[PDB]
């Protein structure tokens, strides 16, 4: 254990701050999904009415 | 100062609204109905403007022809026109054929015959009406407009109705349309020029006394209209010319925010390259536009309805690669109305409107379609001194106000038709209803 630490002295602050950023990166890729469906809807809602000249 | 307007109820309902100017020798006389396509659900979509052409086609006394050959000899005309919300029926005369105009309109109200014949034979006419409204491109454009802005709505159908309705219109149902809405307490019989009040009261308690009543006697110009935000493309690229119209939710006839709609409209005004003046108008948007050759023409607009309204604008372009920069400085305009419009803008658009309103009605019909219109939308006649009184009590607190409620970042109905692939997706033009950096 003591050469691992030794090996890797930032491990338990580096595990932590994961920790935040999973956290935010989620709920940030959460919002992303919901922002591009709103921004999307127009086009994918699109409909046609074709009447050949 | 314009002569008074008088105003009599018979006791069925009708009323009689009249304002004699003893300087013209001609009238129009006519019946403005608060009834129209609106009233229409959508298996019998078309009627009222189905009836509009058989009013004319005979009656139980005069044919057709005989019909033609009366008012041939009056020495006038008679003319109609059926909208979503109102209906009107007039005859423009000398002062001395009144008796005569209002006698046969009259008749082709009350009497018509509405032979299974002349259903026939109009069924095909109105059906070629379907195929050649599509050349009046500004025709196309609105009734487009108020497709999409009232999707599924009464408001949303148009006048005409479906191909599918005009081919199963019957006698049957052409009366019962007539004799549900055309009814007194929702009738109004208005002479403007040369006509004394007296006396059309007397024609209208020969003629029109045997009305029917409608059995619960609503105001004059009494009605939920859900808005849309939503788009229709037309493009054609074989026309030389794009016809656009944006529009938000407007003000109805009896908003409290009517005049201040106004007001606003006239900020940004109207605009026509082919108008010497044009060029040096005050307004920015017509500014921005003639410099840069963005447009042929622009048309602000503001039109109202009983329960709704749309406010916008129509514009027509032959730049095509800059139709972007078109809609984009109309837009940053309209977003001036909520961000930096101050007494400046609001106290030119007051004066020019106070002369405007009054302007308008230069002729008999013009005024007889403003007394009609006024009141079958407002149950009187508004008099010029609370229409100024109105207009002063718009502040530019009352404009900024209004646009923040009703135009900044509110969804729009937008309409293109021809060369409009320059026009950008929903999302791009509606992101022009607000500001950034505001
Ligand atoms: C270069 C590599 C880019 C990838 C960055 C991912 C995470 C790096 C952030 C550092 C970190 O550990 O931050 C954690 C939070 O993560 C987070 O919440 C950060 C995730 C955010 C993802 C990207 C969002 C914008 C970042 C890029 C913009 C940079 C320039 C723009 C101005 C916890 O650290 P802490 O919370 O202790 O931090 C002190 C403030 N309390």
């Amino acid at each position: 254990a003591f050469l691992t630490w030794a090996a890797e002295p930032e491990h338990d602050e580096r595990k932590k701050l994961g920790l935040k950023a999973i956290i935010v990166i989620s709920a940030m890729l959460g919002l992303s999904v919901y922002i591009k469906k709103f921004k999307w809807s127009p086009i994918k809602n699109r409909k046609f009415i074709y009447n050949p000249p | 100062v314009s002569p008074k307007t008088r105003t009599s109820n018979l006791k069925n309902g009708l009323t009689i609204a009249s304002e004699s100017n003893p300087l013209v020798q001609t009238a129009t006389v006519g019946v403005w109905i608060d009834a129209g396509s609106r009233n229409e659900n959508a298996y019998n979509n078309g009627t009222a403007h189905f009836f509009e052409h058989l009013a004319f086609k005979g009656t139980d006394k005069r044919s057709q022809h005989q019909l033609e050959l009366d008012i041939e000899n009056m020495g006038g005309h008679l003319n109609a026109y059926t909208s979503r919300e109102s209906t009107v029926y007039y005859a423009k005369s000398f002062k001395d054929d009144v008796p005569k105009s209002v006698e046969i309109l009259a008749d082709i109200l009350q009497h018509s015959k509405l032979a299974e014949s002349a259903i026939d034979r109009e069924r095909e006419v109105i059906t070629r009406e379907l195929e050649e409204v599509n050349k009046q491109y500004e025709e196309v454009v609105f009734d487009h407009l108020h497709a999409t802005a009232f999707m599924n709505q009464p408001l949303g159908r148009t006048i005409l109705g479906p191909r599918e309705n005009i081919q199963t219109i019957t006698n049957t149902e052409l009366r019962k349309f007539i004799t549900e809405n055309y009814t007194a307490d929702r009738m109004v019989l208005v002479g403007a020029g040369a006509v004394d009040h007296d006396a059309l009261v007397e024609l209208a308690e020969k003629y029109f006394s045997h009305l029917p009543s409608s059995q619960s006697p609503v105001p004059l110009g009494t009605p939920i209209p859900n808005f849309v935000g939503s788009e229709v493309r037309l493009r054609d690229d074989t026309m030389p010319v794009a016809h656009i119209a944006i529009a938000v939710e407007g003000v109805s006839w009896t908003s409290e925010d009517y005049y201040t709609a106004l007001v606003a409209q006239a900020i940004i005004g109207n605009y026509d390259r082919a108008v010497g003046t044009s060029r040096h108008q005050g307004s920015r948007l017509s500014n921005i536009v003639s410099e840069n050759n963005l447009a042929n023409s622009f048309q602000s607009f503001s039109t109202s309805y009983s329960d709704t309204g749309l406010w916008g604008i129509y514009l027509t372009s032959e730049n095509t690669t800059q139709i972007d920069d078109l809609v984009h400085f109309t837009l940053k305009e309209w977003n001036r109305l909520s961000t930096s419009v101050s007494n400046l803008q609001v106290e030119r658009a007051k004066s020019q409107l106070k002369a405007g309103l009054l302007l308008s009605l230069d002729g008999t019909t013009y005024v007889a379609e403003d007394i009609g219109r006024q009141l079958t939308t407002l149950g009187r006649r508004v008099t010029p001194a609370e229409v100024e009184a109105k207009l002063e009590a718009v502040t530019e607190h009352d404009v900024r106000a209004w646009a923040q409620k009703t135009l900044y970042d509110k969804d729009i109905a937008l309409v293109g038709l021809g060369p409009i692939e320059g026009l950008y997706d929903y999302n791009r033009i509606r992101n022009d209803m607000s500001m950034m950096r505001w």
